[PDB]
């Protein structure tokens, strides 16, 4: 009985923190790739300009 | 002498149930430690897991 509360209900928190550490860490990497269309789509500055 | 082991036909039957009597003592000692052991693999048992 033990073995199972001790697990399963702290998995609620786990499979949630299992996806935090990971996700948050993500998003300081999305601010990057998506920050980079300041360049990647700003050819201007040696193409069409 | 035919016509009288009757009357220890009593005397030493108590005597076994006396042994039976003192059959207290290792059934007492064999149901503690092992208690014991149930108990100590229980708690042992749990808190490692």
């Amino acid at each position: 009985d033990a073995r199972e509360w001790g697990t399963n209900l702290i998995d609620k928190f786990t499979g949630g923190i299992r996806s935090k550490i990971s996700g948050l860490r993500n998003w300081l990497s999305e601010l990057r790739n998506i920050g980079a269309e300041v360049g990647i789509d700003v050819p201007t500055i040696g193409g069409g300009g | 002498k035919k016509g009288w082991d009757i009357l220890t036909k009593s005397a030493d039957m108590f005597i076994n149930d006396l042994t039976s009597r003192i059959d207290s003592g290792v059934n007492d000692v064999r149901g503690f430690f092992t208690g014991l052991a149930s108990d100590l693999n229980e708690w042992g048992g749990n808190v490692a897991s």
